């Protein structure tokens, strides 16, 4: 359960990208720019 | 001038050439160094001076030189390096004098043969046009003549980076009889950093500079000049800071073993090694046999151009893009490249070109450019966010600008809906501000007395495909 | 080449023509800003385990000692804590390193002394609790 | 800000944080304008 | 410091005189677009 809890918290995490949320990223820029914020966050939850 | 023969020996480069290849202070470590290195156990020439044989020649630098002498009566004076060593080329005059040691790049009309005779200087007629003059050290030799056999010998490690000479040096003492063999000291001597000079030089060729006596006869020493290679090392670095050992990881099976691990010492026992021994050496390009060059001059220096929103595409193909042919004609006050660099065109094969050429306002050239927005991003020209090309602009007011006006250009002002990437639309409609009906299509005037800001310039963007 | 200068005099064939590889520029008063001329000044700087001889405009502080402080010393900033030190180093070289690149000692740059660099609380400190709903008494342990 | 194209002809259009194009689908809680005069060439200093 | 602004008027030593602290802008017609007045209008956004 706490492997688990762990998990589901790590989400909320940045991972050195300006939101830990995706739309907020998606919404405020642009495709070339945005993809390295998505890039950061799709590594740090690959990590975890 | 001096007509006597030359001696030149092959004697084997042992463990030297070994120096510092950075400023950290490190101890206790074994480190992997990549970079130029004396090999182990190369190719090295031996020069002779004794028995009266002057052996100064022009020896190549390539990618750095490992010079060491081995003389008694300070015989070596210093260094010329250059690329004809002539006076239609510069060229770095690097020696001791006796008290100082001045290095003078300056234009030399050198002597045939230049050396000194004793303490008298007599390297070069005249010198001119010559941007460096100054002292490294103070440090004093004389001329005179000492007796016996040798007594040490002074290791030097040439190379260029960043337009700088750098020089490494270190002296060990080492005995050597005048008629023995001709050899190198064994054991590891690292030589610490000395000078960087900042020549600003392409260096290709260098020769050693001697002196002799005041009968014109050369003394006795002996200088081994070898060619540094790409080379991976590993140095052991002792508590004090100092270096202690070092392998060449390229020499031997043992030395692949050792540097495939961090240790000087290997246990017994099968160790898979990592590829150290092969490096290519030569470069094989082979690009299609196209000779026509691309007709800049056809659309850089065309009489007219199209108008942003309705711009002009055109397909280039099987033609040699040459971008310094245009130096001399077009001053690009924007070169800006997406996707690739512009250092790296010249290298490179593209399947697919095209050209968009326009002519927008001074102020809206930062508007061409993935991700901007304005009037002509929205309106007139957009591009991709995945754009691979190049933008190149320039100023064109002899052209475009005239002193009444020129008013042959458009632009749109309002759409219904932003411009997808690389959309033309060149439709008249008019539109409603507020309750009135204005044309969507605005006119340029490009007096010939104007700012920057307002002047013309001519857009022509690049397309490239790598497939 | 970077940094590679090139002032000698010779010609090239444009064509069948040999012409100068210098052109002339000519900056007349009365032009745009594009053909304006400019003065360009490119600084070069380097920092490395060596004296300083160009720094910048900021006043010194004395010096604090036994205490976890900030501190800049030719620029190398950090945090921790001073200590007088009998390190013995190597001449025209400031600062001192470790085998993972911490900065343990110190040249100063004033008194031209060694002084040690020790991370704020560097031991372990472990910390015994009965637990919470039962007191609110710790024990700490100060390990080695 | 496609109001302004008809009359202002903007030298300079850089945003930080969030996208040029993507300014006409954002709502912003808070906006402030600075507005001031300086040289041409002191343009460029007004940035991070 | 940030978004500070500073509008107090005082003078401050240059050598041995003592010179005020504002400098006068000339805005020629009749100059480069490097001395060229430019207007300048930053926006600050919140996305709470
Ligand atoms: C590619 O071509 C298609 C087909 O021509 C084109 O689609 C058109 O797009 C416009 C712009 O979005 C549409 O017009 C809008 O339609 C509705 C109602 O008709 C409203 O959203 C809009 O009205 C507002 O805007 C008007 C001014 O633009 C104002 O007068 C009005 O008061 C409102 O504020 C607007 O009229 C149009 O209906 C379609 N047409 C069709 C046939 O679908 C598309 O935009 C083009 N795509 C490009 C160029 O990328
Ligand atoms: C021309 C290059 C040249 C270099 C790189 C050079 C470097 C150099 N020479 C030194 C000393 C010395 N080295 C030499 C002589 C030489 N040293 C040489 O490498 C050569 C080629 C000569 C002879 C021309 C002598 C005689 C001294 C002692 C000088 C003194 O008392 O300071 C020292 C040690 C200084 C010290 O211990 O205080 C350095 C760093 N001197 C030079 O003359
Ligand atoms: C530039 O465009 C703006 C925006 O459409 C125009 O401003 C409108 O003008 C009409 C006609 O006078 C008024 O009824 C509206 O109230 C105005 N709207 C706003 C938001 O200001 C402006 O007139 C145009 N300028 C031109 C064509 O010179
Ligand atoms: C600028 O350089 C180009 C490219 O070298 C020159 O164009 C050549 O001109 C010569 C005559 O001067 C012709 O014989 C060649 O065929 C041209 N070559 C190409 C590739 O166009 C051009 O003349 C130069 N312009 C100058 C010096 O004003
Ligand atoms: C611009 O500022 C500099 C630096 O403060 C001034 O140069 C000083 O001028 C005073 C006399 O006014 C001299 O005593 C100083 O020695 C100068 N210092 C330096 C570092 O040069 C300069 O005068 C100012 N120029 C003006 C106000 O026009
Ligand atoms: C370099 O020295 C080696 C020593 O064995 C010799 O065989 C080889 O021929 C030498 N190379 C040249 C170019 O003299
Ligand atoms: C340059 O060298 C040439 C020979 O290559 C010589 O004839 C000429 O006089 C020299 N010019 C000088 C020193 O100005
Ligand atoms: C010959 O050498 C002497 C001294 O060694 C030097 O002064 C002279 O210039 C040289 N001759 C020529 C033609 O350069
Ligand atoms: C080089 O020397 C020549 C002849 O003295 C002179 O005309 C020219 O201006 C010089 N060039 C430089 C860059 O000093
Ligand atoms: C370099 O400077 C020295 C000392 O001022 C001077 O004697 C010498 O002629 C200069 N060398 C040149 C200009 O080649
Ligand atoms: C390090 O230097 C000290 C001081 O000179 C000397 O006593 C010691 O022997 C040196 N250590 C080694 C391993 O060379
Ligand atoms: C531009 O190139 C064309 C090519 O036909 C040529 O006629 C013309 O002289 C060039 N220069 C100008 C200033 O138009
Ligand atoms: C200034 O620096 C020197 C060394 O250059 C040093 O001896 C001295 O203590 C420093 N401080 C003062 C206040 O003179």
């Amino acid at each position: 359960a706490q492997a688990l809890n762990t998990l589901v918290k790590q989400l909320s995490s940045n991972f050195g990208a300006i939101s830990s949320v995706l739309n907020d990223i998606i919404s405020r820029l642009d495709k070339v720019e945005a993809e390295v914020q998505i890039d950061r966050l799709i590594t740090g939850r690959l990590q975890s | 001038n001096i007509t006597y023969g030359s001696h030149h020996l092959y004697v084997s480069s042992r463990t030297r050439g070994v120096y510092y290849p950075d400023d950290a202070f490190r101890s206790s470590t074994n480190v992997l160094h990549e970079g130029f290195f004396l090999p182990f156990d190369s190719n090295v020439t031996w020069y002779s001076f004794w028995n009266q044989k002057y052996s100064v020649a022009t020896s190549p630098f390539g990618d750095g030189v490992y010079f060491s002498t081995i003389d008694k009566s300070n015989v070596v004076r210093g260094w010329v390096f250059g690329t004809t060593l002539d006076n239609d080329t510069q060229s770095v005059l690097l020696y001791n004098d006796g008290t100082h040691v001045r290095v003078e790049v300056c234009t030399f009309h050198f002597c045939p043969t230049p050396v000194f005779s004793a303490s008298s200087p007599h390297l070069y007629s005249s010198a001119f046009n010559c941007t460096l003059n100054y002292t490294l050290a103070s440090v004093r030799a004389d001329f005179t003549e000492v007796d016996g056999s040798f007594k040490t010998i002074r290791e030097f490690v040439f190379k260029l980076q960043d337009g700088s000479l750098n020089v490494y040096y270190a002296s060990t003492s080492y005995v050597l009889a005048i008629g023995a063999t001709s050899q190198l000291p064994s054991g590891v001597t690292p030589l610490v950093p000395l000078w960087k000079i900042p020549i600003g030089l392409n260096i290709t060729n260098f020769k050693t500079l001697v002196y002799l006596r005041s009968d014109n006869t050369p003394l006795q020493a002996a200088y081994v000049v070898g060619h540094l290679k790409r080379r991976t090392m590993m140095f052991k670095y002792d508590e004090n800071g100092t270096i202690v050992d070092a392998i060449d990881c390229a020499l031997d099976p043992l030395s692949e073993t050792k540097c495939t691990l961090r240790s000087f010492i290997v246990e017994k026992g099968i160790y898979q090694t990592s590829n150290f021994r092969v490096q290519p050496q030569d470069t094989v390009v082979r690009f299609p046999n196209i000779t026509n060059l691309c007709p800049f001059s056809e659309v850089f220096n065309a009489t007219t151009f199209a108008s942003v929103y309705a711009w002009n595409r055109k397909r280039i193909s099987n033609c040699v893009a040459d971008y310094s042919v245009l130096y001399n004609s077009t001053s690009f006050s924007t070169f800006q490249c997406y996707g690739v660099s512009s250092t790296k065109l010249n290298d490179l094969c593209f399947t697919n070109v095209y050209a968009d050429s326009f002519v927008v306002r001074g102020d809206e050239v930062r508007q061409i450019a993935p991700g901007q927005t304005g009037v002509i991003a929205d309106y007139n020209y957009k591009l991709p966010d995945d754009f691979t090309g190049c933008v190149l602009a320039w100023n064109s007011r002899n052209q475009d600008a005239s002193t009444s006006g020129n008013f042959n250009y458009y632009y749109r002002i309002w759409r219904s809906e932003k411009l997808r990437p690389f959309e033309r639309d060149i439709a008249h409609y008019d539109y409603q501000v507020g309750t009135q009906f204005k044309s969507s299509l605005k006119n340029y005037g490009f007096y010939s007395s104007a700012g920057d800001s307002h002047q013309p310039y001519r857009v022509v963007v690049l397309s490239f495909e790598l497939l | 080449r970077p940094f590679e200068r090139d002032i000698a005099h010779y010609d090239y064939q444009v064509g069948t023509q040999f012409k100068s590889s210098l052109k002339n520029y000519g900056f007349y008063s009365s032009a745009g800003d594009s053909h304006q001329p400019y003065r360009v000044v490119v600084l070069s700087f380097e920092l490395l385990n060596a004296p300083a001889t160009v720094c910048g405009p900021k006043q010194s502080t004395e010096l604090i000692k036994n205490k976890c402080v900030n501190f800049n010393f030719n620029g190398l900033t950090g945090t921790g804590v001073l200590t007088d030190s009998n390190k013995k180093f190597q001449s025209f070289q400031q600062f001192g390193r470790d085998v993972s690149d911490f900065t343990d000692s110190v040249k100063d740059p004033k008194t031209l002394e060694v002084l040690d660099i020790t991370p704020c609380s560097y031991g372990g400190v472990s910390v015994i609790t009965p637990g919470t709903n039962a007191s609110t008494q710790v024990a700490v342990l100060y390990q080695d």
